[PDB]
């Protein structure tokens, strides 16, 4: 009979379809910083992205 | 597998994303 799994700030972990009973995990979509390589702009002007 | 004195083993043994991250 149990239904979900939360997290300790009510987050939850888990869900059951209405239709089908299947346990399904739940995690969050990436997201992260940007950062720019630059050598010194006295030398070239050719960058990478990480 | 990695070069650690007995003394450094040991000391590695005996310690134990909701918008934030660690790095």
């Amino acid at each position: 009979f149990q239904q979900f799994g939360r997290d300790i700030a009510d987050t939850t972990d888990a869900v059951r379809d209405p239709q089908t009973l299947e346990i399904l995990d739940i995690t969050p979509c990436s997201f992260g910083g940007v950062s720019v390589i630059t050598p010194g702009t006295n030398t070239s002007n050719q960058v990478a992205v990480l | 597998p990695s070069k650690r004195s007995p003394i450094e083993d040991l000391l590695f043994n005996k310690v134990t994303f909701n918008g934030l991250t660690v790095l």
